[PDB]
């Protein structure tokens, strides 16, 4: 990884949802659901047999 | 910045220049710059192999 | 939670419970579980293997 960047959600100033969404993100992250759904939506074909 | 939306979920940089003007939360994922390439066929010049 | 000060600039995992009771800055060093293992036993010499 040459560089490091992060996708985060945008909102104007003073939004009450900043913190309520941070906690939600942390819990869902600990749920690993993000991981599996990332796998699914980034799955595609898979590797064929090539040996 | 004019509130013409609400919480925006989309590929969106976390940048200083944007954080100065818009508010962000804990990243749900992390990016990266990495190379892209096609795996070699395996063939090599007739001089090097022997 | 008390007020000795505002800061603790240390490796401190931003967990669900910790954000419940602590406001956190944005991450600076992302961390993950990996594994550690030995490279080849590699017990071969060029002196007598011939
Ligand atoms: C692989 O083969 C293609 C033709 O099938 C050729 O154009 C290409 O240069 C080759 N690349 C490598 C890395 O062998």
């Amino acid at each position: 990884l040459i560089d490091s960047k992060g996708y985060g959600v945008g909102t104007p100033m003073g939004s009450p949802y900043r913190d309520k969404i941070t906690i939600a993100i942390l819990q869902l992250q600990e749920e690993g659901k993000l991981h599996m759904m990332k796998e699914k939506w980034w799955r595609g074909n898979g590797c064929p047999e090539e040996e | 910045i004019d509130h013409k939306a609400d919480l925006a979920v989309a590929p969106l940089a976390i940048t200083y220049v944007r954080e100065k003007v818009i508010d962000f939360s804990k990243p749900f994922m992390t990016l990266g710059i990495s190379i892209l390439y096609r795996k070699p066929n395996g063939t090599n010049p007739g001089v090097f192999s022997f």
